[PDB]
RNA sequence: UAAACGAUGUCGACUUGGAGGUUGUGCCCUUGAGGCGUGGCUUCCGGAGCUAACGCGUUAAGUCGACCGCCUGGGGAGUACGGCCGCAAGGUUAAAACUCAAAUGAAUUGACGGGGGCCCGCACAAGCGGUGGAGCAUGUGGUUUAAUUCGAUGCAACGCGAAGAACCUUACCUGGUCUUGACAUCCACGGAAGUUUUCAGAGAUGAGAAUGUGCCUUCGGGAACCGUGAGACAGGUGCUGCAUGGCUGUCGUCAGCUCGUGUUGUGAAAUGUUGGGUUAAGUCCCGCAACGAGCGCAACCCUUAUCCUUUGUUGCCAGCGGUCCGGCCGGGAACUCAAAGGAGACUGCCAGUGAUAAACUGGAGGAAGGUGGGGAUGACGUCAAGUCAUCAUGGCCCUUACGACCAGGGCUACACACGUGCUACAAUGGCGCAUACAAAGAGAAGCGACCUCGCGAGAGCAAGCGGACCUCAUAAAGUGCGUCGUAGUCCGGAUUGGAGUCUGCAACUCGACUCCAUGAAGUCGGAAUCGCUAGUAAUCGUGGAUCAGAAUGCCACGGUGAAUACGU
């Protein structure tokens, strides 16, 4: 069982990070542990919505949550009250008062984690699992993308051995450093212990959603940039 | 193994004389990476040589590197129940480097109060062919004259060249049995 | 011809250029073919026996010129022949094409006139 | 895991403030070279038993996230295994694969 | 790189921190106001102390 | 007698043939051990039929024909037994109880061959340097006490999870102490929590003094937090890694792995994934019933080099001024220089080779020609690899505990063996006196100008810091002169005695720094034992993560920097 985790290597180039703050080294640990606490305790509060990702940000004296969802209204709730109860309890958790926006919604029928939640659910309910993994791949390629790998674990059918299976189709590159590729490792339970589904799904080799700046220092910003050349 | 033949880095004539024979020497004179010390030693040796004879500073240096030279090495390549040995000819770049290594192997135990004197003096000895690596050159040729009987996997190899639509003489080339 | 894949490394463009070349040589004179053909033209069977096998299972009428080690068996019209002598195989090919093609030249004009009765 | 390493981390901060604040320069003032023919009195240095747990010498911390022993890193509040785990999913700011 | 044992293989991570200065030869009070009114970042920390 | 056979019972009749091996005989330029004509055995090839598969195929194992011999699962038994034959072992027809669920004909693929051969990795070779032997340092087993805690053991563990072990930390052990709990939520009853402070007790822990009365309130009482008591529960290094989830290691950059789909086989399965040519590569040209395609490899990617370019301080000063010729300042951009736009290199040009071809090599400018140097970077998977101890978690146990605070002891013990790295055994050096230029980064438990104290180091005090400012930091090897010869020295400096300095209740075994005196092991190590193709190996110093105080380790950085890569 070989390979570094695929999204772990991309975070310095053309993929942005899972959290975005600055804390000047000494406070970096208290801020990561608070960022982790707000992640752990908040996803339980929106249990009743559907969500693909969570991105947490700490400006000065403020904590700003960006959240990614199956549709724009779900977390928002009735008259904005539902998201105001989220921002109330992130303020309670955090060492600062809190702000929250919902992102733009993108490929919710193809997301890594909303497909892997669906496949575990079969396992949770003890179905024979005869066609399940193939029908996962079929519907995922029928709804979009260019390739999918599924790997299923958890001692299938309740066996007293390890017993896996997996299925890859189309194109799934593995060592890629450029563009997003969406991977999720689910962990979920059934009667006999932990079962879990791994979903790599693949949209494209080029995503521009983070790139280096257009210009050198001199043509960007101020027209009059020039110095005196002495006269201390 | 190895799909094609690959070459090697090249050492470059010394900054104080303009000699390749010095530049290959300074390299086998190197101790703990410290080539600029082995430079002072090489050039201080050459001035001591020039005091024995002022007719060239490189005179006894260059001829020592002709006289103590090995041409041959002994290889092992099994025949059945026994390994035996087959001499093979050494490439000029290693002929030179073996010969320089041996002058400097002897010079560093010679007990003179500087490696510059020791080395210059072991070039005086090996220059006349009376010194320490004259026996070492002779011993290495004795093995090549004595072991001229045996060949590399000899019983099957003699069939293999004629059977691979190769020639009726021992093929020195990849994918013949050697 | 637009210039479109030649960016980045030489490797990514060349492994496509070279494959484009292998395909172009193999397919250039069959490239527009929309479906399984109406007849099958054999001038020699010696390495291409399989093209004849598959054609017969797809129910296509077979026109063969078979060599001396080939069998006359299992096709709809055969010419018994031989595979050697480059002057013989050239004459067999010149002859086949004329009978089908100028029958075809006459057919195409006929077909417009046949089709037009319906639309009238 | 153990509750004892979490119980420790909580206990040190009220006791840092309680014992230590009055005692800050007190090792230097009453004992070391600053006590040249001044103080050097046992009866004012028998008081360093109280700050014993509140000492700079017991700020070894270990993980804040898990409470997990051994192999610690102050810059995450984590250890080797647990850093790598958060880093795989992109949870640590600025963290990337190294190449040079 | 593994959860337990497997000593040889390891993992290596880098974090860079980039410093930019600008160097305003005289800042107007209206620049300090605009910095402070329009603040919201996490990706950059601006330090307004001097040295 | 047996392996008495085309791995056909006999013979016989019928069934497209061609050709070989080789032979009667008519004919040929008597023009392949040749052809035709007409017979021959004997045999290869393949069409019909036949077989489970090999195989047979006109001489059947086809199409059938007649008649005889003979079988009815293995083992034990081709023996026993009876009749007959044979000096005589044997020969001849030929068996059961009993034990047992298989034995046996054929084929696929792996691994493998010591049957034949090709191909790859620094795997050998071609060498080079280190370790095993010494000392210290550190790890494992053996061994030991209260206990010296574990996880991990052919190349995947022995400088590894467990990056800093006097307590704590830190698995353990002992002594102290309480049970909803030394940490959260919840209730009953008292105290605000927080702070300052005496005393008993090792300290945990308690009583008491003195500051404070916040928070909410039918103004009872309570939360926060503590004391005290139950449960639900927190807690558990609590067990099982053929029960798992998550994740990764090994081979290995192995050079391979697979999906869709056709055909051949009754199917398991082949074929493609193998050949020729070419590569770092299943890379790519040609191509066979294999066709089309994807993964790894390929790519985007950072980093650096020269080199163009802009910025111009906490960066710089060819020149010029004030002037000791110091960017201190009139002043300068020529200039490194920092981070970023990027530029250059594409087997593309040109030449030769190579099957048209990928590609290797040459040619030319340039820092550089072989995708520039370096890294990112490892398909799928047996290995029952390895973690229940990051963490998820069923099965499943105590929860006055398989929990936790406080002190002391411990891994680093010591008897040795074994692993690893450092530093050495020399003189390439050490010694004295003089002498030189770094890079890159770190510094709110932290370091720190100035300062005064100090024998170098250091020290305590303190403005201060955000690190291109100030500091760690005195970079070292190397450079100059004289000196030294295998004697443990002119190398190596452990031990140990003593003083001056440090972080802390505390420095004895288990902590740090400087320094004075004397001073052992070791003269390059049999078995053993590894990395390495070039900024590599070698060797020297420096910084850092961790970090009270411990670095030989690990991690990154810069100095000086090699033998050869023929051959398989």
């Amino acid at each position: 069982g070989q390979k570094v985790h695929p999204n772990g290597i991309r975070l310095g180039i053309v993929k942005p990070w899972n959290s975005t703050w600055f804390a000047n080294t000494k406070e970096f640990a208290d801020n990561l542990d608070s960022d982790f606490k707000v992640r752990q305790y908040l996803t339980k509060e929106l249990a009743k919505a559907s969500v693909s990702r969570i991105v947490i940000e700490r400006p000065a004296k403020s904590i700003r949550v960006t959240i990614h969802t199956a549709r724009p209204g779900i977390v928002i709730g009735k008259k904005g009250e539902d998201v105001e109860k989220l921002r109330k309890v992130v303020a309670d958790i955090a060492g600062v008062p809190a702000q929250i926006n919902i992102a733009e919604v993108r490929k919710p029928e193809l997301d890594a984690k909303l497909v892997a939640d669906s496949i575990t659910s079969q396992l949770e309910r003890r179905v024979m699992f005869r066609r399940a993994m193939k029908r996962a791949v079929q519907n995922a390629m029928r709804l979009g993308a260019k390739g999918i790998k599924v790997e299923v674990s958890g001692r299938l059918g309740g066996a007293e051995i390890a017993r896996t299976e997996w299925y890859r189709e189309g194109r799934v590159p593995l060592h890629t450093l450029r563009a997003d590729i969406d991977y999720n490792t689910s962990e979920a339970h059934t009667t006999y212990g932990v079962i879990g589904v791994k979903v790599w799904i693949f949209k494209g080799e080029i995503l521009g959603g983070m790139a280096a700046v257009e210009q050198p220092e001199k043509p960007a910003a101020q027209p009059k940039k020039q110095q005196r050349k002495g006269r201390k | 193994p190895r799909r094609r033949v690959i070459g090697q880095r090249k050492i470059l004539p010394d900054p104080k004389f303009g000699s390749e024979l010095l530049a290959k020497f300074v390299n086998i004179l190197m101790v703990d990476g410290k080539k600029s010390t082995a430079e002072s030693i090489v050039y201080s040796a050459l001035e001591t040589l020039a005091q024995r004879s002022g007719k060239s500073e490189l005179e006894a240096f260059e001829v020592a590197l002709e006289n103590v030279r090995p041409t041959v090495e002994v290889k092992s390549r099994r025949v059945g129940g026994s390994t035996y040995q087959v001499p093979v000819e050494v490439r000029p770049v290693r002929r030179n480097a073996l010969a320089m290594r041996w002058i400097v192997e002897a010079a560093r135990k010679r007990g003179d109060k500087s490696m510059a004197l020791r080395l210059a003096n072991e070039l005086s000895d090996a220059a006349e062919n009376k010194g320490t690596a004259v026996k070492k050159r002779e011993d290495v040729h004795r093995m090549a004259e004595a072991n001229k009987a045996f060949a590399h996997y000899r019983w099957l190899s003699l069939r293999s060249f004629s059977h691979q639509a190769g020639a009726s003489s021992k093929q020195p080339a990849l994918g013949y049995l050697n | 011809q637009d210039g479109t894949f030649d960016k980045l490394t030489k490797k990514e463009a060349l492994m496509r250029t070279r494959e484009l070349e292998k395909l172009e040589n193999s397919l250039g004179g069959i490239k527009d073919m929309g479906g399984l053909p109406d007849a099958l033209f054999v001038i020699d069977a010696d390495h291409e026996h399989i093209a004849i096998k598959e054609a017969n299972n797809l129910g296509i009428p077979v026109f063969a010129i078979v060599d001396t080690n080939s069998d006359p068996d299992g096709v709809d019209f055969v010419i018994p022949g031989n595979d050697d002598a480059i002057r013989a195989v050239t004459l067999y090919l010149g002859a086949v094409a004329a009978t089908v093609r100028e029958g075809r030249s006459q057919d195409l004009a006929s077909q417009a006139e046949e089709s037009f009765v319906e639309a009238e | 895991a153990k509750q004892s390493m979490k119980a420790r981390e909580v206990k040190r901060v009220a006791l840092a403030d309680k014992y230590f604040a009055k005692r800050a320069e007190l090792k230097a003032i009453i004992s070391d070279v600053n006590a040249s023919d001044e103080d050097r009195w046992n009866a004012v240095l028998k008081l360093q038993t109280l700050p014993r747990d509140s000492s700079p010498s017991r700020q070894r911390n270990r993980c804040r996230q898990t409470g997990r022993p051994h192999g610690f890193l102050r810059k995450f509040g984590l250890s080797r295994i647990k850093v790598r785990e958060a880093a795989m999913r992109g949870e640590i700011p600025g963290l990337k694969k190294a190449s040079w | 790189i593994s959860p337990h044992v497997n000593k040889d293989a390891r993992d290596q991570y880098e974090i860079r921190t980039h410093l930019r200065l600008v160097d305003i030869v005289e800042p107007t009070e209206k620049t300090v106001d605009a910095l402070m009114r329009l603040d919201l970042a996490a990706g950059v920390d601006v330090q307004i102390s001097l040295g």
